[PDB]
RNA sequence: AGAGUGUAGCUUAAAAGCACCCAACUUACACUUAGGAGAUUCAAUUGACGCUCUGA
């Protein structure tokens, strides 16, 4: 008969969608998963999903950082607290190093 | 990434324990939980007393897995010569301690006579009990 | 001008022009402030051995010099963003007062897009 | 101390790429705790328990001395070694005091990286630096 | 059954208006302020002193049980076995007047 | 390398009563007595005490201090035991009850042919014998007394090297319950002895060497 | 140092008063003690 | 009588940073907030007082 039924999800189709290097127009989704497999850098937001978009033009860089959570959040306080007193706790992050300037000062007229 | 040389740099949960008997071997010994109840009748008296042995602990690099307090036992007794009752009151708390190793535990029991407060009393023992 | 906008999941927020990071220790006081690059421009330290001479109040003291030199700099914004604790204390309190009888804002204006 | 230790460790260079990668006598100390004493005699801890410091004396005590080693950096920020000298550094010992009239008073005082408008700086500015010869350059 | 002796009882609630008056005065305060920088201070000597007592007592400790090693690989074994008399260890603190 | 096996012990009594308090001391106590006395809620005498006043002139308009009276009373009957039994006797070095405010140590007279040694409780243990057991037989033995000495472990205080023929002292300590003495005029001259006391009387270096493992207190 | 845990204030905030007290047991031992009312003695059989 | 030397507990600090202590939150600890105390052993890289170690 099968006493198991049920389980017959497909695959969410998440992952990087912006692989190191890649050129990245502002509001573009990097990559998107369930639980912080990556975290946000540099102009890199959030959505509700843990999704990362990007927030300025240019080469988006992965790298790995000093994770040091906010004061509020307390399961990340808590285990930071446990942890041995020379030891930090490193984590994955996405910048976008920014290509153009914010603007440029052009001429409007000879007054 | 597990190819990558910066492989498992994020690990952390081996750095975290996120989880008792009397080991006397040969040349390194341990003492099982010994409890140190202090006795008195003074309630602040006792308390302080506590306090003060938790710092001593915590200083010498010991653990205090433990440290309760025992209710306190209300002895009314009639001091006969005309009934005049004196409702006093003896008050345990307790401070147990694990890890000890055979030089430090006698150092640690002088420190504690040295202390002793005015009117109270000590018991060093193991841990079987039912509060 | 752009300001560093994610680290949602990190503390602190490097979404700032200009930075007041204020270091208490033993014994002495310092107060800084910072770009994004690091670049500490203008400070005030219990340990400079001019304020050395004349704890809260001597906080205070250094966040009102901190204030003087700001002005002189030409660092008119910060945002200071502390721990809950760190907020909730009296010495911090008072160094915020401080920088604003000062006037020095510490809360910083938007980018203006568009 | 977790904090203190991740800002430690970021100040640090490692080998992986990061942010950093992509983005960026005696007498005198006698005389000075003798003088400490003095305060703190002078003080009895009563005062503690809500006392200003005088704040024009200090600023003079810091142009007198750290003055020099604080416009450093000042002038790194503002870019002033890279683009006035190219490159290279210099701490300046001398401290000038340059101020602007406006009208018979009051004085607009040019500090180190300060606001002023060309209104106020339409005349020439008075300048003094206490010291005994120079070339004054604008 | 743990049931411990630290909930203030309900005896305690209504009879609370028969002293809610402290007014000190500057001088009061003042004086209680500096004693109790000067209690920090002798405490903070006591305990230095306590660790003094303490540091040389292990050092000795340590001395000892390098020179009997020394002088007998069969003993220091034996003296580092702990000895039974420590299940039950009792003694009260000092009185304020003898027998 | 003829090691000479030579005991030893380092005795100790628990102090009767409580040390005097300091000047400093004394006012924090004082402080600490007048802020319990202002935070505190009622009292069962200062209840049935003042209430009870008010109540009485109220009446005669229309009890406490006796308990008082019979406390005091009570207070001045009952004759306390003297915490000074040391200054009052003065020359008793040789007596255990004299000092009760501070710890205590046996100090025991031996003159030998070639050396002339003031001794703390000094034994000669056998290589078959332990060093513990070796310690309380000296105990049982040389004083001559029925004695509760409470040891703590069987590790070590501190130990001391003579050399001519090499040689060792070896101290432990042991803390006496009760200690009845048997003849206390007797020839072997032993001394009771506080820190300043112990620092005193002891000649030699390796007795001198003794009083860092003592608790000063 | 038998003094050192003895300068002892009541940590807890509603309480009653406390006077104090000199305790004695059968052993003819005084101890200091916070018992309910200024009770001066209280010797115990 | 000789060797190693010599910043407060400690330091590839140069008057620092950690350790440390009293209060108030705390069953207590812990955290946190308020306070507290501290040092170049002494004379012009040299010498003379302090320890540690080895002898008598
Ligand atoms: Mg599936
Ligand atoms: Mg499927």
């Amino acid at each position: 008969s099968s006493k198991n039924l049920g389980g017959k999800s497909s695959g969410r189709r998440q992952g990087i969608k912006k692989m190191e290097g890649h050129y990245v127009h502002a509001g573009n989704i990097i990559a998107t998963q369930r639980h912080f497999r990556w975290h946000p850098g540099a102009h890199v937001g959030v959505g509700k999903n843990k999704c990362l978009y990007a927030l300025e033009e240019g080469i988006v860089r992965y790298t790995k950082e000093v994770y040091v959570p906010h004061p509020r959040n307390t399961e990340a306080v808590d285990l930071i607290t446990r942890l041995p007193k020379g030891a930090v706790l490193y984590k994955t992050f996405v910048h976008v190093v920014p290509a153009k300037p914010e603007g440029t000062f052009k001429l409007v007229a000879m007054l | 990434y597990k190819t990558k040389p910066t492989h498992g740099i994020g690990k952390y949960k081996h750095l975290i324990k996120a989880e008792v008997r009397a080991i006397n071997l040969g040349t390194d010994y341990e003492y099982g939980v010994l409890n140190i109840h202090l006795t008195a009748y003074d309630m602040t008296l006792a308390e302080s007393y506590a306090q003060y042995v938790h710092n001593l602990c915590n200083s010498l690099s010991i653990k205090v897995e433990e440290s309760y307090a025992m209710p306190t036992k209300t002895i009314e007794v009639l001091q006969l010569q005309m009934l005049l009752d004196s409702v006093l009151t003896t008050h345990e708390r307790v401070v147990q301690i694990s890890g000890l190793s055979a030089t430090f535990a006698e150092i640690f029991l002088e420190i504690i006579q040295s202390s002793l407060p005015e009117g109270v009393r000590l018991s060093v023992k193991e841990h079987t009990e039912e509060d | 001008a752009r300001k560093e906008r994610g680290w949602r999941t990190v503390f602190p927020s490097r979404e700032f022009w200009h930075r007041l990071r204020v270091i208490r220790t033993q014994h002495h006081v310092e107060a800084l402030v910072e770009h994004q690059n690091g670049k500490v421009v203008v400070s005030a330290s219990t340990r400079e051995w001019a304020i050395k001479k004349h704890n809260v109040v001597a906080c205070e003291s250094i966040g009102r010099v901190l204030a003087q030199r700001c002005l002189e700099a030409g660092i008119n914004f910060m945002v200071y963003q502390p721990t809950p604790w760190e907020a909730a204390s009296d010495s911090m309190k008072r160094l915020q007062s401080a920088m604003t009888e000062g006037g020095v804002v510490l809360r910083e204006p938007q980018r203006i897009y568009e | 101390r977790y904090r203190r230790r991740a800002e430690q460790e970021a100040q640090a260079p490692h080998w992986w790429r990061t942010y950093r990668e992509y983005f960026g006598r005696t007498q005198q100390l006698l005389e000075r705790k003798q003088a400490i004493q003095e305060l703190r005699a002078n003080v009895e801890e009563r005062a503690a328990r809500t006392a200003s410091v005088p704040l024009d004396a200090v600023r003079a005590e810091w142009e007198r001395t750290c003055g020099p080693y604080h416009k450093q950096r000042l002038a790194e920020y503002y870019g002033l070694y890279r683009d006035l000298f190219h490159g290279a550094t210099f701490v300046p010992r001398v401290p000038l005091h340059v101020a602007y009239a406006v009208g018979e008073d009051d004085l607009m005082p040019v500090y180190c990286g300060n606001e002023v408008t060309p209104t106020e700086a339409a005349q020439a500015p008075e300048v003094t630096y206490e010291a005994e010869l120079w070339t004054l350059l604008l | 059954i743990p049931i411990e002796d630290f909930i203030t009882p309900l005896k305690f609630l209504d009879k609370a208006r028969e002293r809610p008056q402290v007014e000190l005065t500057f001088e009061e305060t003042e004086r209680r302020a500096l004693l109790l920088k000067k209690w920090s201070l002798y405490k903070q000597q006591e305990r230095k002193m306590e660790r003094d007592t303490i540091r040389a007592m292990l050092e000795a400790q340590q001395e000892a049980l390098e020179e009997l090693q020394l002088e007998s690989p069969k003993l220091h074994a034996e003296a580092i076995k702990r000895d039974p008399n420590l299940f039950p260890f009792e003694k009260e603190g000092p009185h304020y007047t003898p027998p | 390398s003829p090691w000479r096996l030579l005991g030893a012990l380092c005795l100790q009594r628990p102090p009767v009563v409580s040390k005097p308090l300091t000047p400093l001391q004394e006012e924090m106590a004082s402080l600490l007595q007048q802020i319990e006395i202002e935070r505190s809620l009622y009292s069962d005498h200062e209840l049935r005490a003042l209430d009870e006043n008010q109540r009485l002139a109220k009446k005669k308009a229309d009890l406490a201090q006796d308990l008082e009276d019979m406390w005091e009373q009570k207070f001045l009957q009952f004759k306390l035991g003297a915490r000074i039994t040391e200054a009052d006797e003065k020359n008793d070095r040789t007596s255990l009850n004299r000092k009760l405010d501070r710890n205590l140590v046996l100090l025991v007279r031996e003159k030998f042919g070639d050396q002339d040694v003031w001794i703390l409780p000094q034994a000669e243990w056998q290589p078959g014998e332990t060093l513990r057991g070796t310690a309380e037989r000296t105990l049982a033995t040389l004083s001559e007394n029925n004695m509760e000495a409470k040891f703590l472990g069987n590790a070590p205080c501190g130990h001391y090297t003579f050399k001519f023929l090499g040689a060792k002292v070896f101290f432990f300590k042991a803390l006496l319950l009760t200690g009845d003495f048997s003849q206390a005029g007797n020839k072997g001259h032993h001394v009771w002895v506080t820190k300043d006391e112990l620092g005193d009387y002891l000649k030699p270096k390796y007795l001198a060497q003794v009083r860092r493992f003592v608790s000063d207190l | 140092d038998s003094s050192r845990a003895s300068l002892t204030r009541v940590h807890r905030q509603a309480y009653a008063r406390l006077y104090p007290v000199l305790l004695v047991k059968q052993d003819g031992s005084t101890i200091h003690i916070r018992y309910r009312e200024p009770r001066r003695m209280l010797a115990m059989p």
